[PDB]
């Protein structure tokens, strides 16, 4: 039913080290999300609806679109070569901020507070098993996936034996 | 498969064309001398 | 590769080989004709 | 040069959540691993020696090679369909243990002490990322193997055009 991805990014705030950005939704991201960030020990999150992301849109004057669109390459880690996005954290405010960078200029793209979780431990769990769950899955689509090959390469290889075998019947 | 199956008897039956060709043209020749030694005669 | 390059070269061989054995049995066949078509001309004019 | 391999299990004292272990060695477990449990807050890590391996197969009399293959099914999550393995931690002691269970009682397959580590956030963000390095590779041998899959498919596909082309200019001959 429902969808996320889990990103690392770095905060202009804290740049030394490493943060995470879990970001799920229902169907498509413009039905609203849920984002969280976490360092490992604490964790901020927040909800972004449909009308807040429609919203933010028309301020900016940016199509719709090509505003979901740029939610995507920001926050789903889906930026292609010529993009680049910044992302800004205040843990005293839990506002949350993220421009694009574009060669002469930059705009905010976004900004959601994000609050501070009582649980982080059982997030990050989660968040792990979520992992664990996808590996698993992705384990089982290459072992398919490499049968697949295998049955393929055998029937080629019996398919040029046959040839070999034809064009020695048709010598005799 | 079945394509090798057709494509090996449509050549053998090629080559058979060809014998045929020939086996008539062989004999076509023996009666033009036979013609030729007739005419000279 | 080797295999189909030398099946299609049979076949390119086969084609010219019937066509060629072709030629010459219609060759054969039209000059035979031709003498033929002399000594019936020519029994043709011994008749009476 | 090493492997890893991340778990989950469940501490007899804490049923209702998921801990997770990361067993990490060289080549084989039998040379040494080092073992962290964590809870996603705090983590506790320890150290196992190819001679505390050896010694433990001597003490329960079992041969070498069946008691490194019963610490790759608990601790690799490899356990067969009569394998039950059972877990325990103090994290006031940080003491380690783990049993097999059979019809009516059980055996110690394994004790280790696990200390607390002064870095915990830095072993769960590395923890994670290991997972979405994991993935990222994981994805990217799918793809490699989906288009080796339409290479095979293609390769087969032109060997039936060959011979229905040359079925074709046979028949017009």
């Amino acid at each position: 039913s429902g969808e996320r991805k889990i990103s690392r990014i770095h905060l202009v705030s804290e740049p030394s080290i490493t943060h995470f950005l879990q970001v799920s939704w229902e169907k498509t991201l413009e039905s609203g999300f849920v984002i969280t960030l976490t360092d490992g020990h604490s964790a901020w999150t927040g909800t972004v609806s449909e009308s807040e992301i429609s919203q933010e849109a028309d301020d900016m004057a940016m199509e719709k679109g090509k505003y979901v669109g740029e939610l995507r390459k920001a926050l789903l880690s889906g930026a292609g070569p010529a993009d680049v996005y910044t992302f800004n954290f205040s843990k005293e405010s839990c506002y949350f901020f993220f421009e694009k960078n574009l060669k002469d200029v930059s705009f905010r793209l976004g900004s959601f507070n994000l609050e501070k979780v009582e649980n982080p431990a059982e997030v990050i769990r989660e968040l792990i098993c979520y992992c664990l769950d996808t590996t698993a899955k992705n384990e089982k689509s290459i072992d398919d996936l490499e049968e697949k090959v295998a049955h393929a390469k055998e029937e080629n290889l019996n398919m040029h034996q046959m040839l070999d075998q034809t064009l020695l019947e048709l010598n005799n | 498969g079945a394509s090798m199956d057709a494509i090996k008897k449509k050549m053998q039956m090629l080559k058979l064309d060809k014998e045929n060709a020939l086996d008539r043209a062989e004999q076509a020749e023996a009666d033009k001398d036979f013609y030729f030694g007739k005419l000279r005669n």
